[PDB]
C-alpha cells in the first residue's frame, strides 16, 4: 500500500520510452508500477496490445502498485540530469518524483483499476534473431491494408512451416511475402497479427544481439526482448493464400538494376494522375518505356535498358505499389515476371528468392 | 485497378 | 519566344529549391505556384513570389541557348530535376505552349503560364546600402525572430524591424507580451534608418543565408528592402507601421540582479514546465539570498519544485511568468551564464547573456 | 498575462 523504489535515470529511461508506445479514455494515457521483490515493473495498453518491461532494484524498496501519467512521467525522468537518481514513492493518491532539490507530484489512478489482457494459453514456442524478425517485417509491412473492410487484411500473417517463419501481407492489389529459415522445426501454424501490433513489435527490435522469444495462443501473440514482454490479441478470419496467389507460369521474365529501375518509375510518378497514379510499361527487346500522364495533358517518358527477351506487352500500374516494392527490395537487380496484360506480375530480387511481390495490374 | 483475389 | 537551354543538374538544384522558398500557402492564384525562367546572355533566371516577396537566382549558362521566357509549376520542375541522376545534363525548351525537360531517355512535357503574366514588384529606389557578413545577419535574425508576433492585429508586430544607427545594424522583435532586441558593428558609418520586414519576409532571408563566406549585401528603400547573396537575390516590400521603441521597452532600474547558469536555469524551467498549465503555462519563481525556487502546478493539481542555487543579494520577491517565453529566452541566450534584472511583482524583467550585452531580452510577468 | 506596452 506504500510502494517506493530507488533507481538511476539511464535504468528507466529506455523501459518508459519503450511501454509508453501502444499509447497515444484517461486509465489507458497511464503506466501501472508494480514494486515486487526486487523488480519494478512497468505496464502500458491500449486493450489491444500490452508493453511490459521490468527493471530491477538494486536500492531498498517497498512493494506496492499505482498507475500515473505516462508523458509527463517520462518528461520529468528524461528531463532530469544525465546520472540523476530517482527516488519515487506514493504518498495518498499522489506520487512523488524526487531527484536532487527537485519534485514532482504526480495525479494518479488505482492500480485495481488498470485493465489487463485475458490469461491465455501458449501453443507455439521459439527463439530467433531479432533482425531476422525486423527482415521478416521490414520486407512485407507496407503492403498491408489500413481500414479495409475485410479485417483481416488489416494486419499481417505470421507463420510457421518446416524450419521457417514467414510473414504475408496483402490489401487486395498487391502482396508481399517474406520467409525465412530459423534453424528449429516448428510446428504448422498461421495467425493474423494486427496492424498496430505489427508496429509495436517492429519498434521493440534495437537490431542487437538480445534473441527474441516468441510464444502464440489460439487468441494472443507474445514477444521477449532482453527485459521487454509484449503482448497483443489476434484478428479473426481466413487470410488469403500466397501460393495461390503468385503467378502460375509468368513466362516473360525482365531483369534491371533496382536503383535505375527505382528513380525512372519515381520519376514518372511525378506526372501521373494524383487519384489514380497509373502507369504505363512497354517492354520490348533489350527496353523497358514507362509513360505517365496526367488530367492536365503533362506527359513522363521513361526509355531504360533491360534484359527482356519475350514478347512484346503493355502493362497498366499504380505507379506507387511498384515504387513501395523497389523500395522494399534493397538490393542490386530486380526481376519482374509477367504473364500477360490483365495478369499480376511477379517482383524479386534477381539474386535470392526469400522475399516474393506480386502487383495486380490497372485497366489503362 | 484489377483485384488480386 | 523560343527560349532554350541546357544546365548540369547540379547547377540548377540549389537556385530551385532557394527560389521555391516563397511559395507554398493557399495557392490561391494559379501562376503564384510557378517559377518564370527566362534566359539572356549567358545567363538562366529563377523567380519564385509570394506578391509580398520575391526571390531570384541567376545561374551561368556555358552551354549554347535560346533567348526566352515562361513559367512552369515549380515542384513538379524541382522533383523532376532532383529526381534526375547525379552529374544529369538537363535541357530545357518551350515548345508551343509545352515546356519540355529532357535528360538522358527521360522526357517530360510540362503546361505553363505566360512569363508577361508573372508579376513583378514594383520599380524601386535604394535609399540606404551596407554589406556584412551573413553570419552577422544570421546571429541578429536568429537572437530574436522567436519574439516577432504571428497575426497580431497591430500588423507591424508581425515582423521584424531592421535598424541602423551609427555603425551598427539591429533588429528588434516583440509580440507584446516579450521583446528580443540585438545589434552588431557593421564597420560602415551607416544612416539612422528603421524598417519592418514582414515575417515571412525574415525566415525567407534566414533561409537563404548559408553562413558561408559570400558577404550579404543590403539595400533599403522606402517601401522595399533587398538582399543579394551570391547568385541570390531577395526582395520584400516593407510593413507600413509604428513600431515601438525598445528604448522605452528596457526596464528603467531593474535594481534586483539574479545570475546563475544558463543550462540548469534552462533545464529546471523545462522540467517545471511539464506540470504547468498547458494553456497559461504559468510558472511562479520566489528568488531569496543565493536562491531561485521555480513552482508549477496545472488543474489536476500537479506540481512541480525547482530550488537551484544562483548569484542573488537583493530584497525577496515572488513573480510569475510564461514558461515557453522564459525558455524561449534561455535557448536563444547561447551562453554559459545568464543575468535576470528584476525591479518588482508587476514590472517585466530584462535577460541577457552575463558575458555580453549585443542582445537584451524583455519579458512582461504574469498575475499570481 | 500583462501587457509589455
Amino acid at each position: 500500500s506504500h510502494m517506493k523504489f530507488t533507481v538511476e535515470r539511464e535504468h528507466l529511461l529506455k523501459p518508459l520510452q519503450q511501454v509508453s508506445g501502444p499509447l497515444g479514455l484517461p486509465i489507458l494515457g497511464n503506466l501501472l508500477l508494480q514494486v515486487a521483490d526486487g523488480t519494478l515493473s512497468l505496464t502500458g495498453t491500449d486493450l489491444e496490445m500490452e508493453m511490459v518491461a521490468r527493471v530491477a532494484l538494486v536500492q531498498p524498496h517497498e512493494p506496492g502498485a499505482t498507475t500515473v501519467p505516462a508523458r509527463k512521467f517520462f518528461d520529468i525522468c528524461r528531463g532530469l540530469p544525465e546520472g540523476a537518481e530517482i527516488a519515487v514513492q506514493l504518498e495518498g493518491e499522489r506520487m512523488l518524483v524526487r531527484s536532487g532539490r527537485s519534485r514532482f507530484s504526480l495525479s494518479t489512478l488505482p492500480a485495481a483499476d488498470f485493465p489487463n489482457l485475458d490469461d491465455w494459453q501458449s501453443e507455439v514456442e521459439f527463439t530467433l534473431p531479432q533482425a531476422t524478425m525486423k527482415r521478416l517485417i521490414e520486407a512485407t509491412q507496407f503492403s498491408m491494408a489500413h481500414q479495409d473492410v475485410r479485417y483481416y487484411l488489416n494486419g499481417m500473417l505470421f507463420e510457421t512451416e518446416g524450419e521457417e517463419l514467414r510473414t504475408v501481407a496483402t490489401d487486395g492489389h498487391r502482396l508481399a511475402v517474406c520467409s525465412m529459415p530459423i534453424g528449429q522445426s516448428l510446428p504448422s501454424h498461421s495467425v493474423i497479427v494486427p496492424r498496430k501490433g505489427v508496429i509495436e513489435l517492429m519498434r521493440m527490435l534495437d537490431g542487437g544481439d538480445n534473441p527474441l522469444r516468441v510464444q502464440i495462443g489460439s487468441n494472443n501473440i507474445r514477444a521477449h526482448v532482453g527485459d521487454f514482454i509484449f503482448t497483443s490479441k489476434l484478428v479473426d478470419g481466413r487470410f488469403p493464400d500466397y501460393r495461390r496467389v503468385l503467378p502460375k507460369n509468368p513466362d516473360k521474365h525482365l531483369e534491371a538494376g533496382c536503383d535505375l529501375l527505382k528513380q525512372a518509375f519515381a520519376r514518372a510518378a511525378i506526372l501521373s494522375n494524383e487519384k489514380f497514379r497509373g502507369v504505363r510499361l512497354y517492354v520490348s527487346e533489350n527496353q523497358l518505356k514507362i509513360t505517365a500522364n496526367n488530367p492536365e495533358q503533362e506527359e513522363a517518358e521513361e526509355i531504360l535498358d533491360v534484359t527482356y527477351s519475350g514478347a512484346e506487352m503493355e502493362i497498366g500500374f499504380n505507379v506507387s505499389y511498384v515504387l513501395d516494392v523497389l523500395n522494399a527490395l534493397k538490393c542490386e537487380n530486380v526481376r519482374m515476371m509477367l504473364t500477360d496484360s490483365v495478369s499480376s506480375v511477379q517482383i524479386e530480387d534477381a539474386a535470392s528468392q526469400s522475399a516474393a511481390y506480386v502487383v495486380m495490374p490497372m485497366r489503362l | 485497378q484489377a483485384d488480386l483475389f
